[PDB]
């Protein structure tokens, strides 16, 4: 005569769970209609600072007041550039915030995804721990660079023929510190206006100033670099200025904090001679066409998921294609096993090497100036 | 301006421009600019007046 | 006996859909009459283009020409009612009334 | 005998503790969702941007009359389920976060997407017999079968140029996959992105893309792509740049960073030698199919197509009209 | 004064803002409204009109 | 004053150095943040710098930048001639020639 007990604890354990699911929820609807009672509260800045309660201000869609804090707010934290907050109705202090984001650096910033570490990349080797000294050290440790006591150095830029996984390699950077990483495609900065651009840039760069181990990252930069001419295009005037507002805060009255810039280009020529100038970035390193060991290490790091046998003759693969980038080894690797689709093999046989290489090497009829090499 | 003793026009940053009864308390020749002064919310008078800005 | 006139930017006026009204009143005047006659000029600026990006401008334009579309041909074709449009090319036009 | 009596006064406190469950629900509800119907009901209600979004949970409330309202208790959402730069509806009173507008997206995006979907079945297409082959595995595949790819383990494709003279046929795909297949269909010219209105087209891209995000089964037929896709200078006072910035904001939002296949770009220009060695490579355009001029007997067939519906006489010889045919 | 009596009992009687229409939802009335100058709205209706014609 | 030299020379350095030895009330700015939207509103920036200048103190303020907001090239109807014409004529206008007890050196360079 024990069944009683089951037939009380299931209907007590599925009671439970139903008022555990629905009180709680209760309990949050309840935390909303107190929200009910929650004012909006006004956005704003201190102007300055009179007297030890009266603070001049102004609201950021009009007006301009003179109001007071609390009775907490840490008052000698409301320096002049701060972003505060006020009442509705009595429009008196409530709290102040850390800064502004606008959130065009949000829809970029926080859009990155996190990738693979540099396994899936290679050839490099040179420039992974090169660029790893001139990228990762400082925020491992600042101190052997203040061991020798020297500051340490700013950036670099990547260049070469379009594609090679310049944008790549910066991926393996965002999975390999995995801090603080703005990455701007850094052509949509000219809206309609003037000023814009460059208030976007000092956005950015007092958010960069605000958190400590931050990295920039920009691309296609011959659009917002250019050169300088004596002015013709009213529309490169912007581009001047916006080039100097580079020109200026890369450098500045201070200088930056752990604030790293990586670059990457198309074209390093057309860049103006006065962005040439190390300290600024520190040298412009060159990622290459690979060669026979890089198209064959890339090769076998894209001959991994296949369902191939004992027939992959890498020498002839590597050895009939006469030069073609990681991605390019994407197009030859993914179309072999296409043509292994191709009348549906199941397997991979490795004849489908040579037909994509047939295909790229003759889709290579469309490609010319095959360099860009600077200063 | 003022129009006659101890009452006067101001613009505000309301948007609008207002002419106010102002009191005996700020000295007669301290509003010779646009200087920033000081208003009421409801009803709008002059209370104070300050000389620096901006 | 039959004509109407329509220079197209009479219809430049300034609210949503108020030239696609007028396209509505000028197809529910064409079937209430035989054998008529609307012209049409200046079909430049009614639309043959669908220029976008992310500005959100011009675009009474773009749905008075989406509903000359469907008034035009298509949902209950036209019969005793012949409509010529008139331009200096046929290179700002549209291929859904290319529609051949 | 008795953990029977304990279970079952605590049986009678259940059904009291889930009258109170359905009062803690129910009855709260009565307060809740009246006013909260009721603060929905209030108006049409004021619908808002957010500016940021903090939790010190907080959040930044700017009108859409341009005027800004901080609150630190967001109220009828949750901080993941929003992000700032959004469309949000706000009491006037109160000024609460109360739900999100599903109106996120433009005018002309709207407008773009072409819901008439001729019909073009297969019989149309002659000549470019293996192009429709290379064509189905590279494009319809995969919108079928993602496992028809990594069961094997390689990638499915990533873009296929359409190109040849200007007659031999590169709105037969459009339509022609349009119709046949059953997805997404969103089409693009080139003019489009010829703009004098400066710096949007990197809104149409990325917009347009995000759309594509989120109606995965996306077909881009993007059109004239030679029109903005041109092969770069370096010259003094002599040319425009927004062509370059949507022709470079295409490129580095397709290839680069942040890849996708949630998306099938399908570009058709007449030309091909304007274009970057960039508009390619091999991961901005897989393919490079070029097209056959209409043989003898492709003439033929597709003239006889454009013959099907009409009365024909079958005194016809089509390879005697399509032979002295040439060029 | 040829009607002014009546005119003191349209007094009680008056409704109706411009509020030219932008667009709707779907599967209800749901529309969409800016009035002029302040904003834009996600409006609905009173219930004694027609639906079809807005 | 007016300097000039490659890029490179520490060309900000110099106002480093002078910002730091000094005692005075050195307001910055810097340039390129003048080409605004509104009527006459870098100009009015120029003001709010020159009024709260002799508000201070003839002490020492400082601004940093000649280059391509300020060019010789008066004579064009192409593009923000409002802007350009408000920055030059401001720029001129307020220089005065003197203000004779304010804003030591502004620093163009
Ligand atoms: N199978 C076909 N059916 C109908 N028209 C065809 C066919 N093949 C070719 N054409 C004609 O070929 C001409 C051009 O075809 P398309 O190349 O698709 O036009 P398009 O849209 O201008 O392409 P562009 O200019 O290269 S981007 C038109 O006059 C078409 O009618
Ligand atoms: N002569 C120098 N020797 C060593 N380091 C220097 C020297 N000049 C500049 N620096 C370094 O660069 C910083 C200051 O350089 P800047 O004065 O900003 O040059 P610059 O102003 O950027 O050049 P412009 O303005 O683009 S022409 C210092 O903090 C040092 O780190």
């Amino acid at each position: 005569k024990l069944l009683e007990h089951k037939e009380i604890d299931g209907r007590l354990k599925e009671l439970r769970e139903q008022l555990k699911e629905l009180t709680k929820q209760y309990e949050k609807s309840e935390n909303d209609l107190k929200a009910l009672q929650s004012v909006g509260q006004i956005v704003g800045e201190v102007l300055k600072q009179l007297t030890e309660e009266k603070f001049i201000v102004k609201a950021t869609n009009g007006p301009r007041y003179v109001v007071g804090c609390r009775r907490q707010l840490d008052k000698s934290k409301l320096k002049p550039g701060t972003r505060v907050a006020l009442d509705m109705t009595t429009l008196t202090i409530m709290r102040y915030l850390p800064r502004e984001v606008d959130p065009l650096v949000y829809n970029m910033s926080h859009e990155d995804p996190g990738n693979v570490s540099y396994s899936e990349i290679g050839g490099l080797s040179e420039q992974i721990r090169e660029l790893r000294e001139v990228i990762e050290l400082p925020l491992t440790n600042p101190e052997l660079f203040q061991r020798v006591g020297i500051i340490p150095p700013k950036g670099c830029l990547l260049y070469g023929p379009p594609g090679t996984g310049k944008t790549l390699l910066a991926r393996a950077v965002a999975s390999q510190l995995d801090c603080n990483f703005l990455k701007v495609v850094s052509s949509s900065i000219v809206d309609k206006y003037i000023g814009e651009s460059a208030r976007l840039i000092r956005e950015m760069f007092n958010y960069a100033r605000d958190h400590q181990p931050c990295i920039i990252f920009m691309d296609e930069i011959d659009a917002i670099g250019g050169r300088r001419f004596s002015e013709g295009t009213s529309a490169d005037r912007e581009i001047q200025r916006t080039l100097m507002e580079l020109l200026n805060q890369m450098d500045g009255f201070d200088t930056l904090h752990r604030v790293k810039m990586i670059m990457a280009t198309n074209r390093p020529d057309t860049l103006d001679p006065a962005l040439l100038r190390p300290g600024r970035l520190d040298r412009k390193i060159h990622i290459d066409l690979p060669n026979e060991q890089a198209r064959l290490d890339i090769l076998k790091i894209h001959a991994g998921p296949i369902t191939k046998h004992g027939e992959i003759d890498y020498e002839a693969i590597v050895k009939l294609s006469d030069g073609f980038n990681g991605a390019d080894l994407r197009n030859v690797c993914t179309e072999a096993g296409m043509f292994a689709i191709r009348a549906d093999h199941d397997f991979v046989v490795q004849e489908d090497f040579m037909k994509a290489v047939r295909k790229v090497a003759d889709s290579k009829k469309l490609e010319s100036k095959l360099d860009y090499k600077p200063v | 301006e003022a129009v006659d003793q101890n009452t006067a026009i101001v613009g505000s940053t309301t948007g609008s421009n207002y002419y106010v009864r102002i009191l005996s308390t700020i000295d007669r020749e301290l509003l010779k600019p646009n200087a920033s002064v000081a208003l009421h919310k409801h009803s709008n008078a002059l209370v104070d007046v300050l000389p620096p800005e901006a | 006996a039959c004509f109407i006139r329509v220079i197209g930017s009479e219809l430049v006026q300034k609210y949503v859909g108020e030239g696609a009204r007028m396209v509505r009143e000028l197809f529910e005047m064409a079937r209430t009459k035989k054998a008529c006659l609307i012209f049409f000029d200046e079909i430049d600026a009614i639309g043959g283009a669908r220029f976008d990006d992310g500005a959100g401008g011009d675009n009474e334009v773009q749905r008075t020409m989406l509903e000359l579309i469907n008034q035009l041909d298509g949902f209950d074709p036209r019969g005793n009612i012949k409509v010529l449009m008139a331009t200096n090319r046929p290179d700002t036009l549209d291929p859904a009334l290319m529609r051949p | 005998r008795t953990r029977l009596l304990d279970s079952e006064i605590k049986i009678m406190k259940s059904e009291v503790l889930r009258v109170t469950h359905e009062l803690q629900a129910m009855k709260d509800k009565i307060k809740e969702n009246s006013e909260k119907i009721k603060v929905n009901k209030t108006l049409p209600y004021l619908v808002s941007n957010v500016i940021e979004l903090l939790d010190v949970k907080c959040a930044v409330i700017k009108t859409s009359t341009r005027q800004t309202y901080f609150l630190p208790v967001i109220g009828l959402v949750d901080a993941e389920k929003l992000k700032p730069g959004d469309l949000v509806g706000v009491n006037k009173d109160s000024y609460l976060i109360l739900e999100t507008l599903p109106t996120e997206y433009d005018s002309r995006v709207k407008a773009m997407e072409v819901d008439e979907r001729p019909t073009e079945q297969y019989s149309d297409i002659g000549g470019l017999d293996k192009q429709i082959q290379e064509l189905v595995e590279a494009i319809v595949l995969p919108m079928n079968h993602k496992e028809k790819f990594e069961n094997l383990g390689i990638q499915p494709p990533k873009g296929v140029l359409m190109y040849g003279p200007p007659g031999t046929g590169k709105t037969l795909l459009a339509r022609a996959c349009a119709a046949q297949t059953k997805a997404t269909f969103l089409k693009l010219a080139g003019p489009q992105l010829v703009q004098m209105f400066i710096g949007d087209g990197a809104k149409l891209v990325r917009d347009a893309f995000a759309l594509a995000k989120e109606k995965a089964p996306s077909i881009i037929f993007i059109d004239e792509l030679d029109a903005i896709g041109t092969k770069r200078f370096d010259s003094e006072k002599a040319g425009d740049r927004e062509v370059q910035r949507t022709m470079l904001e295409l490129l580095n939002q397709l290839d680069g960073f942040q890849p996708n296949t949630q998306v099938k770009v399908i570009a058709a220009t007449n030309r091909v030698d304007i274009l970057d060695p960039a508009l390619l490579r091999s991961g901005r355009l897989d393919r490079k199919i070029e097209f056959p001029m209409p043989n003898e007997e492709a003439r033929a067939r597709i003239m006889q197509i454009h013959s099907r519906k009409m009365n024909v006489s079958p005194d016809v010889n089509y390879e005697e009209l399509a032979r002295c045919t040439d060029d | 004064a040829a009607d002014k009596q009546t005119l003191q009992s349209e007094q009680p009687l008056q409704v109706a803002r411009c509020t030219k229409i932008i667009n709707a939802d779907s599967e209800d009335p749901k529309y969409i409204i800016n009035v002029k100058q302040f904003a834009k709205f996600v409006v609905d209706l009173s219930d004694q009109v027609a639906p079809t014609d807005i | 004053v007016l300097m000039y030299g490659p890029p490179g020379c520490g060309k900000t350095m110099l106002a480093k150095a002078v910002a730091h030895h000094t005692t005075a009330a050195f307001i910055r700015v810097v340039g390129s943040e003048f080409v605004q939207k509104y009527l006459g509103e870098g100009p009015r920036m120029v003001r709010d710098v020159f009024r709260l200048a002799k508000e201070n103190a003839p002490a020492i303020i400082f601004i940093d930048e000649i280059d391509a907001i300020a060019t010789k090239r008066f004579d064009a109807q192409t593009g923000a001639d409002r802007e350009v014409q408000r920055i030059l004529l401001e720029l001129l206008n307020q220089m005065d020639g003197f203000d004779q007890n304010v804003n030591v050196k502004v620093i163009m360079a």
